[PDB]
């Protein structure tokens, strides 16, 4: 059968987690 | 949305249209009311988030003065309590008891354990406190004897059983809605498709399962009767 | 929700409707209470969280003065114990013994091992203690001789057996509820779909298993009879 | 819960209802008693955790003075020992020998190896010590000749064989429970569903296996008879 | 058959652990 | 067949382990 | 066939090793 | 639990009930003891843990004075050895030789290699030593000539063969138990389900294997006869 | 059947997270 | 069936991400 | 067929190795 | 069917990214 | 067919390498 | 079918990449 | 078919490589 | 069919790269 109201949310949440992991590594460096 | 729309969406997804169906709408109401609390806990228990206005309900309570234990002199000061048993709130929203006006008054809804010891602070001797006792009633406590005159309060919270708190729903302008099916279901739309999916998955398998159909003083399920 | 709703939801999902069914509602009751305890420990033992009031349950206890060992002059001070045996509690919530008013009184409920060495502190000599002894009763001890006059208490906790604590439940305003099926099942609605799923999974496979049907002085299970 | 409820839950999950069944309830009792200790070790041996009150049992012992070796003068001081052999405790709980009152007295249950050398400390010359000798009896030792007058003790521990310690169960108020099936099984509810699952898995495969059924002076299992 | 009252919560818990792992790497730096 | 009284506990324990691993990385920084 | 008296203990041991690995990364920091 | 319970549990799980079965209870006994040793080493050799008293077992030894090599003036001092051969121990527990009172006496049980160079320390000259020599007997050595008067000792350890140590077991109060099947099997109940699983897995496949049935001066196994 | 109105956006989001992870390691160094 | 106007772009984008990750590690060292 | 006298030992040894790896990371910190 | 005008270039690009990753770890050291 | 005179020793060697890797991370620390 | 003029080159190139990664870690140490 | 004169040598060589990797991490520490 | 004149050399090269990676981590330490 099919219904994607819980698969969609879990995939979106996984991508949100991975996005937060990506942006959490960003730094604006110093000591030039 | 109302209970009717959610119930019949579930039924039509399952195609339980005939009156001769094993799973009646009452099963649907039960599953919907439980899965609502399940989803709300799963979404709003991990970390603190904004709860929309759709998840809440207002019950209206009528308060009566009761002794602490019995009519003895030394049994402590009396408490007010709701006439009828009150639904249990979930710990995810913004519970609030208000004096029929949400934008005014200060009645604090606190835990059962905390309310044992409140009001000793001299500046907090005039604040009414609330909690649901193990009796199942909402008990009121304060050090300011004026509180005992209170007659009516309304309690806004994300109640753990939508059916109970909807049965205790406050009178509308037109009048009371007798049928639960015509009342409004307490959930945000963003949680409705998941709720329907979970309930439909819950009853899809059982819908097509065999029955003990022969009246022969025998268990007929092993034979897939 | 009551025991009846949960029991019949499990039964209807299993479609165990025929009175000539191998698995009666008592199987369902047993599985529901044991899986209730299982789920509560699984959720509230790993780390400390909030336990809602719905998983809590109350009982009424009548206290009688008993000797420590037997009636002798040098066998130690007497104790107060409940007349009937007390259900075991779950070490996950806020067990509390109160004198019929939850918001009053301090009757501490401590471990049985701790209760040996207790009350020596000069300021803790008027505090009443509790612990479920290996006999099964809830014994009381204190250094302030007034405790022996205490006659009747209540006990709120997340009990190990919902059925045992339901049988010992406090009388309501209307009266006692004769049928266990008409009492409130002690579990939060957020934990009910998991519980129903686990119990239905417990009984799904067995529901369609073969039986030793023939009466022939023989084991007929290897032949799938 | 009692032995009867667990036994018949296992039997009904397996549907061993006919009297002409290969696996009798005795197999169920054996498997339950062993898997109980298995689960308790698996849960409470890795790291130290709270053990509930359900896992424990109280046996009552009757002590008799015995020589260390024989009736010689130089064979050392005498010991008390239980009249009958005592069950072996598991090392996961809170073993304690108490003088018929759990909340009083100090009798220390220690290891066999330690009890060789105890009481040399001048302040510990009045403490009674206990251990299960390789003989299978509980031996008592102390430097205070008053201990030899002791006649009765009760021992609370998580015994490794529920059947043995339940057979040695202490007399209840009503009286002794003759049948083991009517006694109370020693396990927390949170460990009961896993226990039933393990036992049912253990006997599910063997339940439907073939037998050497022909009486023909031949092994008939290779042919799946 | 079908039932997601145990798989949904396990998936949600997995994504919650991923959430906490992602946000535990977030740092507001110093030394500019 | 089916019975999930041991699968549920093992999955819950796995998620507990992963949660403890996640929270064990959390720090409240210093040197501003 | 079926028997879990050896798989259960191995799974429990695996999760115990995961437990010890998770709690071995726990540190109460210094230098504030 | 006794040997009978374990043996017949394995047999009943294999359903080896017919007397005309290829695999008799002696196969079961052999496999049970060897897998007992296997499991004990697997559990208690990787790192040091607590060994329960249930894996330990006791024997009675009668000591006789023997020459070191033969009767000669310069062949060295005599030894004391057990009359009968001693089972090999497992290097996982607390092997101990005691003079029929576990809580008294110091008769050290050391490695055979260490026992050559021992007793030279002035304060260790009255300590009795043991080691199972390559002959198979348990030899005794000491520098205090009184040891030769010693006549009878006991030996507690986790023995390699449960059967060999069971045959040499100490007499009980009732008397000797003639049948090995009526003796206590030396393994903890937490290790019994693994043991039964391993042995049943050992004999499951062979239980249904083909046999060389025809008496025709030919090997009939390739044809699956 | 066929429809890519949900898989396309999830793939695009996955590659966007990979994009942000790749460009978050870019540093213009100092101390020459 | 077949059409590779979205598979091609996603594979190319994946390779672009991996290329950016590769070149983002390049450094011209100092302190000789 | 079946016999698990070598599978059991190898699984137990694998778990022993993983346990030793876990406990080898344990430290009792300093500098408070 | 068969055609490698799109798989060949993607494989070549993958190996080029591996090439750049491998040669980006090459360092001529100092401080002898 | 069946024979484990070559697989047993390879498994034992694999677990020996795991043994040596596990015990090679063991350190008795300093600076208390 | 079969022709290995492109499989051979890609496998050889993969091994070349892995070899360059291996040799790029080699160092001749200092500070004795 | 079967012949294991090249499988045996490659498995043995793999185990040798893994053993050398294991022992190459061993150190005898200092600074007590 | 069967021929190992190309797979044997690729396996040997893979194990040679593993060899060089293993021996490239070997260090004779200093500062005792």
């Amino acid at each position: 059968f099919g219904s994607g109201a819980i698969g969609y949310e879990f995939d979106n949440r996984y991508l949100n987690n991975q996005e937060m992991s990506a942006v959490a590594k960003q730094r604006l460096t110093s000591l030039p | 949305m109302t209970y009717n729309e959610l119930i019949y969406m579930v039924l039509d997804e399952l195609k339980l249209s005939s009156d001769d169906s094993y799973y009646t709408p009452d099963h649907v109401i039960f599953l919907l009311v439980k899965y609502r609390s399940f989803l709300l806990k799963q979404r709003y228990s991990d970390i603190k988030k904004q709860i929309p206005d759709s998840d809440y309900q207002s019950i209206c309570l009528d308060l009566i003065e009761v002794p602490a234990i019995s009519g003895e002199p030394c049994e402590g000061s009396s408490y007010l309590r709701s006439k009828n048993k009150v639904p249990t709130t979930m710990m995810i929203g913004n519970p609030r008891v208000y004096p029929m006006d949400f934008y005014q008054g200060e009645i604090t809804y606190i835990s059962r354990d905390r309310m044992r010891y409140v009001g000793y602070n001299k500046f907090l001797r005039n604040i009414i406190y609330c909690s649901k006792a193990p009796d199942g009633y909402l008990y009121f406590k304060s050090w300011n004897p004026q509180f005992l005159h209170l007659e009516k309060v309304s309690f806004n919270a994300i109640f753990e059983d939508a059916k109970e708190a909807s049965e205790m729903a406050c009178p509308e302008e037109n009048g009371t809605i007798c049928k639960l099916e015509d009342k409004e279901f307490p959930i945000e739309d963003a949680l409705v498709p998941p709720l329907i999916e979970l309930v439909v998955k819950e009853l899809r398998g059982p819908e097509y399962s065999p029955k003990d159909e022969d009246n022969n003083a025998k268990d007929d399920l092993p034979d897939a009767r």
